[PDB]
């Protein structure tokens, strides 16, 4: 029943595989960031392989902690009054953006027994200066602001200031955290290096990596976490589409009963292209066509593919590396219904998991 | 994000 | 309890008594197009005012029968097969995008007894940008001159077209003049035209008189019953998105961070982009401090924007943003695991009502 | 686009 997205598990286990293989080369330990993937039909498959999840707040902190299990972390710019004792029943681990919050709610962590800790912000910035460490960001503590007199309850140091990036801008960024905040590592039990890590994109410098996190481990007596959410989930879903008509105006044109607006919202948004199973660019193959949504929007505009036979109506069209940033935002703009989720087993088999209708529109309304 | 991508 | 919507009746009166003018000196009608504004603890009122919705799909046309009542009619690029049955059942007006689409599902339009149109491509742009222009080259949207089939016409009762976006009457009137010379000799046979949405018929200054000048002579001349269906006039400066201040920090300036999330409750904000007005606010150094206003999200972009304030934020100050209607509850999400804001209903009385409030259940249904 | 007109 199209649109609708499809999680490979057998996809799913060649990057978990990976991300298994840096826990057991260095004793770090891994989670889940939850804000790229949360589908929890593979939240046991995940955590046969990882630690656990980390989360943005409350409700993926609850969903981490009831569908996945293992250690339970939470990151949060400003956490509310009204949350933070759920949010201490739920969590392991709690980490604070600025002195202000930790201040504000130290009494509750130290009563609760969990384990505290910061957000450094470098600025170190490795990516385009969207950067975390780029001037004015409200993410992290800046040296400058550091109180090393309010350390006292803090067991943790956590950033996070890279995206789909390699090994190098790490290890550099680790120097940076060591030059300006050495002093202060050591007395932690444990540093959490962020998620932006690219480890299961092909060519990944996994052994710079390892070294990176065994020098820090060793040389500060800590345990290092790792909480990627794209590399968990890279390459390893699909958005399937069928399309409903084909029009001529200045060329090919196909309406799919996909839509970028409401489906896969990044295409837009960024903008950028998603790979369709034999599509090719334009001129590339012998017909040329402009894939649009079922939407009102003149805007909701796909892409430009080309194929080697036409598209008619009936035609399945299989977009790539769906899984990630993709049904943990869509939207049900103009009323289209949501795409159903599929989960294809190792074995073979595929299961349908959720499918939506008109009351998932309607209730977000009145 | 989604910069790699791959059938 | 924030963040929240509040959608204030009196605000809506305001728009909707300026559509019911054009009603009433026109004998047109005037539906709300849904895809900006699908609060149906509103449509009562609204309907009381207006002639009934159009929609973009089943979900829309659902909800306008059954939450408003009066008529129903929908357009889409491409109806599904699966549903074109329940459509004919809930709508009384039924737009098809092509040819192809027209005559698959012909013979059950005919045997449903609703009334059929076709979308027409004018070809005559008059938006500023191209991407959001139907009549732009290559548009999927409407049937163009040179497809078009006079020989197939049987059956149809109307035509339409929507090619404005927050537009005054002047490009109506010159995209009106553009389908009486493309299209003209099948106008008279048709029992409606359907002039689409982008209509900003309420922002102040709009030339009403051309809007029901320009109407009234295509009535007269075709005799036809004219549609308007705008969305965002029905709700324009009707709403505010009301944030409480959760932290202040200082990084190379004052940062605030809100309860609310653009990427979350205003993507329009981040997508666009566009600076949302904020009560009290002005423009980087207008006023006395200058405060970036983030979100409470994990992302290092959910900015909502740079404003001066003659007072400081502190935890605990609210932020009210307006104009924050339209385009917004209709399009809004879960990312990161953030609430959904409440939604409100600030009476013509002057009461607040409380009409949903949203958990942990809706962000979790849709992800398995 | 769609929100160009908003006021206070
Ligand atoms: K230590
Ligand atoms: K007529």
């Amino acid at each position: 029943q199209t649109p609708c997205y499809v999680v490979d598990e057998a996809l799913l286990e060649r990057n978990l595989v990976i991300l298994k293989q840096v826990i057991d080369r260095t004793g770090c330990k891994i989670l889940l960031a939850q804000k790229a993937f949360s589908m929890f039909a593979c939240y046991p498959l995940i955590g046969s392989y990882l630690n656990g999840t980390t989360a943005s707040g409350l409700f993926e902190a609850r969903l981490g902690k009831e569908e996945m299990g293992g250690e339970t972390h939470i990151f949060s710019p400003a956490y509310r009054e009204d949350e933070i004792d759920e949010i201490l029943s739920l969590c392991d681990h709690v980490i604070f953006n600025s002195f202000s919050q930790w201040e504000k709610y130290k009494a509750k962590v130290l009563a609760s027994g969990k384990s505290a800790g910061l957000r450094l912000n470098p600025e170190h910035s490795t990516q385009d200066h969207y950067d975390p460490c780029s001037p004015g960001s409200r993410l992290g503590i800046t040296l400058k602001k550091f109180r090393p007199d309010l350390l006292d309850g803090i067991e943790g140091l956590h950033f996070h200031t890279l995206c789909e990036q390699d090994a190098a801008p790490l290890v550099e960024t680790v120097a940076v955290v060591e030059e300006k905040f050495g002093p202060w590592l050591s007395q932690m039990k444990w540093l959490n290096f962020g998620g932006g890590h690219h480890i299961t994109r092909p060519g990944y410098d996994i052994d710079a990596l390892v070294s990176c996190v065994s020098r820090v481990q060793e040389r500060y007596g800590v345990q290092v976490y790792l909480e990627p959410g794209e590399a968990v989930a890279l390459n390893a879903g699909f958005l399937v589409s069928t399309v409903l008509d084909v029009l001529e105006n200045s060329g090919n044109i196909a309406v799919l009963d996909t839509s970028a607006a409401c489906h896969m919202p990044d295409v837009l948004e960024m903008p950028y292209r998603p790979p369709i199973a034999g599509g090719g660019g334009l001129g590339e193959k012998a017909y040329d066509y402009r894939l649009g949504g079922p939407t009102c929007l003149a805007g909701d505009v796909i892409g430009d593919y080309s194929f080697d036979e036409p598209l008619s109506p009936g035609s399945r069209v299989v977009f790539c590396d769906m899984a990630i940033y993709s049904m943990v935002k869509n939207n049900t703009f103009n009323g289209m219904n949501l795409p159903a989720i599929y989960l294809k087993k190792q074995d073979g088999s595929i299961q349908l998991v959720r499918k939506f209708g008109y009351e998932d529109f309607k209730t977000r309304l009145s | 994000h989604h910069s790699s991508g791959l059938v």
